[PDB]
């Protein structure tokens, strides 16, 4: 990694939905749903060829 | 309708509406960009100006948190950890190593 | 909470139950829970191993 930054759900400046998603993304993360959804879509044909 | 979409970012968006409560309507940006400040007019590009000019409410998308974007829009906290890295072809050749005994 | 000191510059992770009470900023490090266990021994392959 050259740097490190992350994916933010954008809101306009002053949205009350900012904190309601900030708490919500932490709620999917502490439960484990953000790891379920990543390992369902970033899964696939794992490269056999190397072995 | 809003049924033809799938992926990580659309499976996530139904999870946010389940906890918070709303019925989202997905609308693609027609500019096809994400956002960049031009050096000639001081204006913007796709997902960023859709939130600046209030033609949107959220931007649930691969929209990375940079310094110059959060000075105009407000992000949430990250839902995925990336970093810039280099893609290149896997080397398909073998080293000679002609002795090897 | 009871406004005794402004900032909290310390290893104070962003968790669900803390976010509903205090307001963090965005991260400056990235964590992850993992296991700290001992490395195993050495075998010391002797000179008379044949
Ligand atoms: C052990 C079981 C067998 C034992 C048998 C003997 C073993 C011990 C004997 C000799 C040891 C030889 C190894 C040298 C040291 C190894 C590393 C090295 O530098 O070698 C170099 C090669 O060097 C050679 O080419 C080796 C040639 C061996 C000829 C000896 C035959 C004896 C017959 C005599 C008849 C006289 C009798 C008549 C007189 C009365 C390394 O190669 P490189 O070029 O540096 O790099 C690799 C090239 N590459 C980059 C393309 C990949
Ligand atoms: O762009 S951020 O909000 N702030 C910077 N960082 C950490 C410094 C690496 C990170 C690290 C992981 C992220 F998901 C987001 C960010």
């Amino acid at each position: 990694l050259i740097d490190s930054k992350g994916y933010g759900v954008g809101t306009p400046m002053g949205s009350p939905y900012r904190d309601k998603i900030t708490i919500a993304i932490l709620q999917l993360q502490e439960e484990g749903k953000l790891h379920m959804m990543k390992e369902k879509w970033w899964r696939g044909n794992g490269c056999p060829e190397e072995e | 309708g809003n049924d033809r979409f799938e992926g990580y970012c659309i499976d996530l968006l139904r999870e946010l509406s389940t906890i918070l409560g709303f019925t989202y309507e997905i609308r693609l940006v027609e500019d096809g960009k994400y956002g960049a400040q031009d050096d000639v007019n001081g204006q913007w590009n796709g997902m960023v100006r859709e939130l600046i000019d209030h033609k949107a409410d959220l931007a649930v998308a691969p929209l990375a948190i940079t310094y110059v974007r959060e000075k105009v829009i407000d992000f949430s906290k990250p839902f995925m950890t990336l970093g810039i890295s280099i893609l290149y072809r896997k080397p398909n050749g073998t080293n000679p190593g002609v002795f090897s005994f």
